[PDB]
């Protein structure tokens, strides 16, 4: 199924499912660090359903077992908003875009602890592609990438129907790329580029997890989300 | 499983 | 900058050259949970002033301020003590060898309690390379790729570091097209490599999480200089 | 002071 997709027919298809950009219940009418960890884990449970329903989309994702479907989703399932969060914030210097009426700069961040680090972390990685000047079409390819590649080592034909997908996503960037006029070279770098920051997402949804999981002790919010938690658990 | 049940359509 | 200048094959060359030798443990009776920290503590702090020796000798690792060599090798140290745990452990299907003299299956990674899932992602990142057929000259590219990426994104200093990373790149590719493989299968496989890095970043959090848990409930002490490699994911 | 620093001296 997933096979047959030309290197257009894949962007195109990543780029139909992509999901919506939500709204979050931000009153502009200052918060507390309760309200405003509220606002932000009311709006990741939101968005769990839509990015459920946008794997669905993904090429060769409906050609894997319920099991291993849920496996990849709870693995990479905030590296998937993270990489999200980014994007939708590159063309705003030193903010977060986590929604269109919520837009925050490092000092709000402040307002719960630990989450200052990952603030700047979130925020290197939106100015790196920035300075990349990452592509809508690469953004699609990578955001997919992570929701196959994150999980397939804690998973036997399987694994090779996910990496033979995996691998048209590579050819796929290298198609965009050498369209855009790369040099060979350049297009083996930019790729590598691109791929060596999902180690650093990994790194921030490692940290986020740790900075989530210690406040569903602290008990200031969500069964699909407390869910997701417990397989990190 | 909430997320089961997601993906069961 | 004399990192830039260097042709593929003498970056492989001084990658090589600058490869650190592999320790014994101290070891000899069956493992209680004590014994087992104690061995791979102490095997981990001899390693660490190799490691240190050997990111010197990383081509364009010198060239970077004190500060930035002091954050990369903080940021990547378990990284690098794994991928080179995994690279060793790759003809011993099954086994984890930490020493020539300390081969370990994961029912011995049972001594210490959450020990055995790290062992099961470190045993299947070995599973993976030999699958791959993962070579020599690709491994001490990966490995310096580790110690320059990690931590590039928590800092003009980056720009040298991503210059000498798109020279590991081209050398990577450099070592995949002498090996006859196509154009297609040369990024295929770049990016087969890379993305195993995630996963290699993955277990090097959880070994953090497991070291400083086991360190506050104190069954063995743990050297200064391990102590403050991990005081700084703090 | 960090036995680190030390050691990337020597
Ligand atoms: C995990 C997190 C709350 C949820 C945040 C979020 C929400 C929506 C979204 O699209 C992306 C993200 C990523 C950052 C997340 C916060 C990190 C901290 C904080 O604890
Ligand atoms: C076993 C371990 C991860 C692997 C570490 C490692 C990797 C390569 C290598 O050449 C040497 C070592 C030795 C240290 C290894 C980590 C230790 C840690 C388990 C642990 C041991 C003692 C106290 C707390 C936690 C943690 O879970």
């Amino acid at each position: 199924l997933a096979l047959s997709l030309t290197a257009d027919q894949m962007v195109s298809a990543l780029l139909d499912a992509e999901p919506p950009i939500l709204y979050s219940e931000y009153d502009p009418t200052p918060f507390s660090e309760a309200s405003m960890m509220g606002l932000l884990t009311n709006l990741a449970d939101r968005e769990l359903v839509h990015m459920i329903n946008w794997a669905k989309r993904v090429p060769g994702f409906v050609d894997l077992t319920l099991h291993d479907q849920v496996h990849l989703l709870e693995c990479a399932w905030l590296e998937i908003l993270m990489i999200g969060l980014v994007w939708r914030s590159m063309e705003h210097p030193g903010k977060l875009l986590f929604a269109p009426n919520l837009l925050l700069d490092r000092n709000q961040g402040k307002c719960v602890e630990g989450m200052v680090e990952i603030f700047d972390m979130l925020l290197a990685t939106s100015s790196r592609f920035r300075m990349m000047n990452l592509q809508g079409e690469e953004f699609v390819c990578l955001k997919s990438i992570i929701l196959l590649n994150s999980g397939v080592y804690t998973f036997l034909e399987e694994k090779d129907h996910i990496h033979r997908v995996l691998d048209k996503i590579t050819d796929t960037l290298i198609h965009l790329m050498a369209k855009a006029g790369l040099t060979l070279q350049q297009q083996h770098q930019r790729l590598a580029q691109l791929l060596l920051i999902l180690s650093h997402i990994r790194h921030m949804s490692n940290k986020g997890m740790e900075h989530l999981y210690s406040m569903k002790c602290k008990n200031v919010l969500s069964d699909l989300l407390l869910e997701m938690l417990d397989a990190h658990r | 499983k909430i997320l089961h049940r997601l993906l069961q359509d």
